[PDB]
């Protein structure tokens, strides 16, 4: 899992 | 549709990756904040939910030198404590 | 839907931590945007513009720049560099 | 508009 997907799950 | 005005420290962070305004939606703040973490390469390459921010403005904002993006409550805590609702 | 990136796209994904050779399209898009931000390829003022000169991304696009608003061009670039499973 | 938001509207 990418940081971007982790971040999208707080935008 | 809620508009917020980030406080100076949070605003400095957003502006460092190109933010140009004083007023944002919550979604816009979250977009720029994630942009900041990736642009400054603060995420762990192996376990990419981990963020290291000890020598960074982000760590002053968070009150801790490292955190996981899975700590959603802490992320919203930091953001809401550093903005003014319009 | 599973996709297998071709060597050059796979090289790009691996440079930002991707660990497999097979992904969903959503995962490829996540890593690709992560790549652009991690390498700071977006224009600071007009942030839909991406600069690809002297970068792996420029070989993939075949162009030195593109706009994120050009959705068909982006998907065309991506589909040309993967194989649908 | 951030690159993140532009990119979020091709993940």
């Amino acid at each position: 899992t990418s940081f971007a997907e982790y971040w999208a799950x707080x935008p | 549709e809620t508009l917020v005005r980030p406080k100076p420290l949070l605003l400095k962070l957003l502006k460092s990756v190109g933010a140009q305004k004083d007023t944002y939606t919550m979604k816009e703040v979250l977009f720029y904040l994630g942009q900041y973490i990736m642009t400054k390469r603060l995420y762990d390459e192996k376990q990419q939910h981990i963020v290291y921010c000890s020598n960074d403005l982000l760590g002053d904002l968070f009150g801790a030198p490292s955190f996981s993006v899975k700590e959603h409550r802490k992320i919203y805590t930091m953001i809401y404590r550093n903005l003014v609702v319009v």
